[PDB]
């Protein structure tokens, strides 16, 4: 239940002290057989939400998640961060 | 005493030698006892414009590097290479002298050729990916699958070669640009294939036989309709001199004879015909370009020209409107090489290559003479000044006007 | 192929000027024309470059570059020679030692008034062969923006008022512009570029020590003639493996500045980029050595150079166009009979140049900029190997950077 | 939409490289990139549309369904009042009328979308503004 902190920091921290090998062990397999057994009663309707944010942040190790997955492009030309306006 | 004369043409067979006495260091070995012989009895004066041609041949092959303590009286022993062959190399090297042994020795042939190192590879691990770029040792193994002794390690190398040039293609159609053939390896393998095109057809238990197969697979799949935009010229016009024009390797050339036959034969399988008509290395261009070949006058390109033709007539036989619309010109390219080859030496076999063709010209006429009985306006050759509806007569009083030549 | 489709019928229509067979007999089926690559290749010059692209006998394209209206025969004679002496000049220090070989070139002028070379396709001028290596967009603001003001016109100041913007300039305050011109151009960019087409750094350098060797070699070539190659872009080099051939005789007999509207005070080209090609060389070293060897083999040539620009016209009308052959014979003999670079340059300046700005300005830093320059003038018309080509490098090519500059002689280039 | 699927995708690791395809999920991922409250929720929908399709672009080295399953969200989703959509639309249909551009680019597919996109953006009923981002397309 402190995963879904309203204090998105703590349940962060929550989520780093859940997957940690200790908590949740490093291992995706093992990671997932531990997810399998940590389901909470009354989680079920952000079990999966928790559970998909848990496996996908163990990709962070993966030395090509951070990668581009593209390197030839079709049509290349400049590519700089894009803005856009966000009033209230 | 006989060799004294025209030294020169004794060199070839040595070339050979140095070529194939890998197979056979015997081979090398016994042309080196003939170099031996030449250096005893031949004067230096004679023997001295081709020093050049000795050092580097001599530098082929050269580039590589019971029975108990107890006395049992040893009854067992009582009762009883190509290194070898390098160390007289070396022997008779430094019996030859400075000058000679330099001859060995501008352009200094390797300038960086790919100046954008684009082939690399990020290889995959654990903890990260690194990456490595794989054409620096593209050069390389280009010479060590071309040079290599150890048949077992030579083979390797080029199968690792073979690997490799696989994964590239495909890389090379990645990212493809606007600007020769996006130029990814387009000009750095019209460079580099002719090696791998001999090695197609070499003396191999197995190079030979996949990699000619290997090409095969390549140029028949370089002969697509989409497959098509100057990504199979680059390769054919690669073909077009070395395989078919040079001096050496007449496998090769039938090899590569043949293969281009079947090339355009897979074409017009899987090129659209206008593809074709609107191709401008096409057949028509083809023809063109073996007319110039048999014209280029020189024993290489006018042989070169003629096997070719001789080869592709397994098909061009079966080949029907061009052959139609191409007789008078095919007729007079063949007159041309009869009379360029009598007008030089006829132990070139490129004398049975034109009698080849003239059986190939008589055999098209016999299907269809009565398609040329009549006066037919198909295209004109320079050899047929008269511009007429052409006729099989037209190029018969050509012919007999045309007689009495001086070859 | 226009009027008289490709044949033989008529003649086996060949490349002029490659006949060039010394007694031996030249081939008939010698490399000639069949086919034709030509395709509207017009460069936009004086003479209207033609490229015209000859696709020979093997068809394999040739493409030619076709000159336009002057005494394009003096070019002819000028690379006949340039073959002549450098292919028996220096090759090698052993091969010095025989005084043989250097790269050279030709050149087949029809007329007075038209001019037919080779177009080669496989080289680069030096200021394109750079401006393709660096950020492009450097090439064009730092070229464009502070090259003429910052350097250029602190050096003078103005156009028109450049030549008496030099009658104020010194030599320090254009050994002050030139280390500006320094700050107008990139360095360095060189080594990136060789060594971007460097596989092997040593083949390398043998392959650029001898390109710098022999642009060294010709840059006294163009002492000797008063060639007019002001600008870098001027001068070629193949971006193959740096061949090297001349570009724009315009001016001969110590012409390179006579008769010039711009000034032009360089005995030789002395682009800061051809030192920074790799940056411990001293200059001093192997070309030094190289060139010691050219003079040593400089002795018998009068017997043949004045003998042969002189033996037809003594080449006529270029420099009414750019005066008496009879003048311009003595001013070349004065210039081969061992002569000071300084007092030549000094002598060619005031003669022409005496009316225009800064002339004694222009003949004093001809003898030298500052002491260890103007001392130039003491060995005059005549001086050692080593004596003569360190005044030259030292006394004549570095002050020409300091003590005036045209914008179009590319200085910082 | 066809009994073959295409967008496979091995997720990176140190030793598996799980592979999932993606076709299943594009209808109701369209849907939420043009219908979610959210402005996060749409906005990353929108996001992750932009990024599949360029990854799709990178899978075209014949697929016209998907492409007829794309253009009409492309539709909508463009002429959105809202800022944040068309914001990221303008780069969007400009970077895809350039990709479109492309004579490699000028079979069955971009032809094909045109049509389709700017004819409907005007017979629409409604949205007239999209006839109008039409006429720009």
């Amino acid at each position: 239940q402190g995963l879904i902190d309203e204090n998105p920091g703590l349940q962060l921290i929550i989520r780093n002290f859940w997957s940690h090998e200790t908590r949740l062990p490093s291992n995706t397999l093992d990671r997932l057989l531990a997810l399998n057994s940590l389901y909470s009663p009354k989680i079920e309707v952000h079990f999966l939400s928790l559970a998909t944010n848990f496996l996908l942040e163990m990709t962070s190790m993966s030395p090509d998640y951070p990668n581009p997955m593209f390197e030839h492009p079709l049509s290349e030309c400049e590519f700089q961060e894009y803005t856009i306006d966000s009033d209230w | 005493n006989i060799i004294e004369l025209d030294v020169r043409a004794y060199v070839p067979a040595l070339q050979m030698a140095f070529k194939l006495g890998l197979s056979y260091t015997p081979l090398a070995e016994v042309g080196l006892n003939a170099l031996e012989e030449w250096s005893i009895y031949i004067d230096r004066h004679v023997m001295q414009p081709y020093y050049k041609d000795i050092l580097p041949c001599l530098d082929g092959y050269l580039k590589t590097s019971f029975n108990k303590v107890v006395l049992k009286h040893l009854k067992k022993t009582k009762n009883l290479s190509l290194e070898e062959i390098r160390i007289r190399v070396v022997q008779m090297l430094g019996s030859l002298g400075g000058q000679i042994n330099k001859n060995l020795l501008m352009m200094k042939s390797y300038v960086a050729w790919d100046r954008e190192k684009r082939l690399s590879f990020a290889v995959p691990f654990r903890e990260m990916k690194p990456v490595i770029f794989l054409d620096v040792f593209l050069p390389r193994v280009t010479e060590l699958a071309l040079t290599a002794s150890d048949r077992q390690t030579k083979v390797a190398a080029c199968e690792l070669l073979h690997s490799m040039v696989m994964f590239m293609l495909g890389k090379a159609t990645q990212m493809p640009e606007g600007g020769q053939g996006a130029p990814p390896m387009y000009q750095l393998y019209k460079r580099t294939f002719p090696v791998l095109l001999r090695l197609a057809c070499d003396v191999d238990q197995v190079t030979r036989q996949l990699y000619e197969p290997l090409v095969m697979q390549l140029i028949h799949w370089f002969t697509n309709n989409k497959k098509f935009e100057s990504q199979d010229t680059v390769a054919l016009l690669e073909a077009i001199l070395d395989g078919i024009v040079d001096p050496v390797d007449s496998t090769l050339r039938d090899f590569c004879g043949r293969c281009i036959r079947e090339f355009l034969k897979w074409s017009i399988k899987q090129i659209t015909p206008q593809q074709q008509e609107k191709s401008p290395v096409n057949t028509k261009s083809l023809f063109k370009r073996l007319y110039s070949l048999a014209l280029h006058p020189n024993a290489f390109k006018r042989l070169g020209a003629s096997l070719a033709f001789n080869n592709i007539y397994r098909e061009f036989r079966e080949e029907e409107s061009l052959v139609e619309q191409f007789v008078f010109e095919a007729l007079v390219i063949y007159m041309e090489s009869l009379a360029l080859a009598h007008a030089d030496e006829k132990s070139l076999g490129t004398i049975q290559q034109c009698c080849d063709a003239i059986d190939h010209l008589c055999r098209i006429i016999e299907k269809k003479h009565v398609s040329l009985n009549k006066a037919k306006k198909r295209r004109l050759p320079r050899g047929f000044p008269p511009s007429a509806s052409l006729c099989l007569l037209d190029l018969v009083k050509w012919l007999l006007a045309h007689c009495g030549r001086p070859q | 192929m226009s009027d008289f489709k490709v044949e033989f019928l008529r003649n086996e229509l060949e490349i002029p000027g490659q006949y060039d067979g010394r007694g031996k007999p030249l081939p008939e089926y010698h490399v000639r024309i069949a086919g034709f690559d030509e395709r509207v290749t017009v460069m936009a010059s004086l003479r209207r470059p033609k490229r015209i692209i000859i696709r020979g006998h093997d068809e394999r394209e040739h493409p030619f570059l076709v000159k336009g209206g002057e005494d394009l025969r003096q070019d002819q004679r000028v690379e006949q020679l340039f073959q002549v002496m450098n292919g028996i000049l220096a090759q090698d220090s052993a091969c010095s030692q025989r005084a043989l070989q250097l790269r050279t070139y030709s050149v087949v002028p029809m007329t007075s008034r038209l001019g037919l070379i080779e177009w080669l396709e496989n080289t680069v001028t030096l200021k394109d062969l750079l401006l393709n290596t660096m950020s492009q967009e450097e090439k064009a603001a730092y070229l464009s923006d502070p090259r003429a003001p910052p350097c250029e016109y602190k050096d003078w100041l103005d156009v028109g008022a450049y030549m008496l913007m030099y009658k104020g300039a010194n030599r320090t305050e254009t050994v002050t512009s030139f280390r500006k011109r320094e700050s107008k151009v990139p360095a360095d960019l060189l080594k990136r570029a060789f060594v971007r087409m460097s596989t092997s750094p040593e083949a390398f350098l043998a392959l650029r020590s001898h390109f710098a060797s022999s642009h060294a070699l010709i840059c006294i070539s163009h002492w000797i003639l008063g060639i007019g190659d002001r600008h870098l872009n001027n001068f070629m080099v193949a971006m193959e493996t740096g061949g090297v051939i001349g570009i724009d005789f315009g001016h001969a007999f110590g012409s390179a500045t006579q008769f010039l509207p711009v000034p032009e005070l360089m005995p030789f080209r002395l682009t800061r980029q051809f030192i920074n090609l790799m940056l411990p060389m001293k200059e001093t070293g192997l070309m030094y050595s190289i060139m010691v060897h050219a003079l040593r083999a400089f002795r018998s040539d009068p017997g043949l150079l004045t003998n042969t620009m002189d033996v037809f016209v003594k080449e006529p009308s270029f420099d009414w166009k750019n005066w008496y052959p009879r003048q311009k014979i003595c001013y070349a003999k004065r210039k081969l009979a061992g002569a000071n670079p300084a007092v030549i340059t000094c002598d060619e300046l005031l003669l022409g140049h005496e009316k225009a700005p800064a002339f004694r300005d222009y003949v004093a830093v001809a003898r030298g900029s500052k002491d260890h320059n103007i001392r130039a003038q003491e060995p005059e018309s005549g001086l050692s190997e080593e004596t003569q080509v360190k005044c030259l490098m030292d006394q004549a090519t570095d002050p020409n950077i300091l003590g005036r500059t045209w914008e179009g002689w590319e200085p910082w280039m």
